[PDB]
């Protein structure tokens, strides 16, 4: 295999370069399940593998790093994914999370409500989203690009992701958005990463590595999702929990990446090159302030 | 004058034979850590499991005020190490036990400060 000892499998570059037509996703391992370590939740395993894969990329990791995590609640009322992110991230990292439904979290701050109600004054170094509507998994209707929280995520990235920052956004066969794929071309590199514990599902994390704030590559997002499904359809991934048992190198290395404020005119090619290598973050280093919009109604008489 | 006594209530519910609070978030870790009780990152040793702190706090989990004039949570945002033998009820364990203020180990489950 070799793959079975990795945290998961990233979409090989050649599949990105195709021009496939969208088909239904039919996974051979559908219904297989990995053998999780005793007492470990799927979400803990899935996030652990996501973070293990992110350890292999050129993530910018500044002092006073700012991370925001959408879709962080569970039907259990807790935040397993947040707990893994906080273990992974350097101590002191500012971590905010959010969900439509109430939950209790280890994040430094939590906002409950539709993500579209969330606003922040500051920019972020990493955005993680596990947001998902299981009503999208309806095989009897056409599989078009979805709006909803994906429209929010696309705007949030363009407006509040620091240059140099990275994202990991969860998609599935039916939960996807063409503009989000298009926005992957505004990073120095991108992939769709499938965790080995959840390889029986069409889930992937769309990862954009080192944001550049402009298109480096023009991506047609309808075509790219069809390319992703083609890859999944033709490359069965063996369910595996092997990587969960070795946590010795798990922590994200505190690189102390430089943070600079810069105006548009100053983003020359030497800056762009540092951004592309994970060596620079561009944003203000002010205080982190967030809020949730609250709709007020009085239904008396 | 009136305050709900949530700690006592869980204790009595347990003694009455009720099932312990579940869905405490157990972490993957090396299990070669310091063994201290409450830490900024998982520190379980070979005899412990590490858990996300919020999910093991009675007050966090039951949406009640924290027993503290400040309402500050001892566990939220940290990791709590629980002896493997007691890991079926982390909330009970954290409630019924106390951390040595000198060495950071659980009194009776790592703290050796009272030894000759
Ligand atoms: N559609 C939708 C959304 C789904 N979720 C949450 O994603 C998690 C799915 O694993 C779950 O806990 C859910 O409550 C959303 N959270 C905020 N805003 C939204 N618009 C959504
Ligand atoms: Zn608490
Ligand atoms: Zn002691």
């Amino acid at each position: 295999s070799s793959q079975a000892w990795q945290p998961g499998v990233a979409m090989p570059n050649l599949y990105k370069m195709q021009r496939m037509l969208l088909e239904k996703c039919d996974l051979q391992n559908y219904g297989d399940s990995a053998t999780l370590p005793k007492g470990i939740m799927m979400n803990v395993a899935k996030y652990t593998q996501l973070c293990q894969y992110l350890n292999t990329l050129t993530l910018a990791v500044p002092y006073n790093m700012r991370v925001i995590h959408f879709g962080a609640g569970s039907d259990k009322g807790v935040a397993p994914g947040t707990a893994v992110l906080r273990q992974w991230l350097p101590t002191g990292t500012l971590l905010v999370d959010s969900d439509l439904n109430d939950f209790v979290s280890d994040a430094d701050s939590t906002l409950i409500g539709d993500c579209a109600t969330v606003h922040t004054a500051n920019k972020w170094d990493l955005i993680i989203s596990d947001m998902y509507d299981p009503k999208t998994k309806n095989v009897t209707k056409e599989n078009d690009s979805k709006e909803g929280f994906f429209t929010y995520i696309c705007g949030f990235i363009q407006q509040k992701l620091a240059l140099g920052g990275s994202v990991a956004i969860k998609i599935t066969e039916h939960s996807w958005n063409a503009d989000l794929y298009k926005l992957m071309g505004h990073f120095a590199w991108w992939t769709a990463f499938v965790t080995n514990v959840n390889a029986s599902s069409s889930e992937a994390f769309l990862i954009g590595c080192n944001y550049l704030g402009k298109p480096r590559e023009q991506i047609d997002g309808y075509v790219m999702h069809a390319n992703y499904i083609f890859w999944r359809n033709t490359n069965p991934i063996q369910l595996s929990s092997y990587s969960l048992f070795d946590m010795s190198k798990f922590p994200l290395k505190l690189r102390g990446t430089a943070v600079m404020s810069l105006k548009e005119g100053q983003i020359n090619d030497m800056i762009l090159s540092l951004l592309s290598k994970g060596r620079l973050i561009i944003r203000e280093n002010n205080r982190v302030v967030i809020s949730s919009d609250v709709l007020v109604n009085n239904e008396n008489l | 004058a009136f305050a709900v006594d949530a700690a006592k209530a869980y204790k009595d519910y347990l003694a009455s034979g009720g099932q312990p609070i579940t869905n405490c978030v157990k972490m993957l870790c090396t299990h070669t850590g310091t063994g201290q009780a409450i830490t900024v990152t998982p520190e379980a040793n070979m005899d412990q499991e590490s858990f996300g702190g919020a999910s093991c706090c009675l007050y966090c989990r039951c949406h009640i005020d924290h027993p503290n004039p400040k309402g500050f949570c001892d566990l939220k945002g940290k990791y709590v190490q629980i002896p493997t033998t007691c890991a079926n009820d982390p909330v009970g364990f954290t409630l019924k036990n106390t951390v040595c203020t000198v060495c950071g180990m659980w009194k009776g489950y790592g703290c050796s400060c009272d030894q000759l």
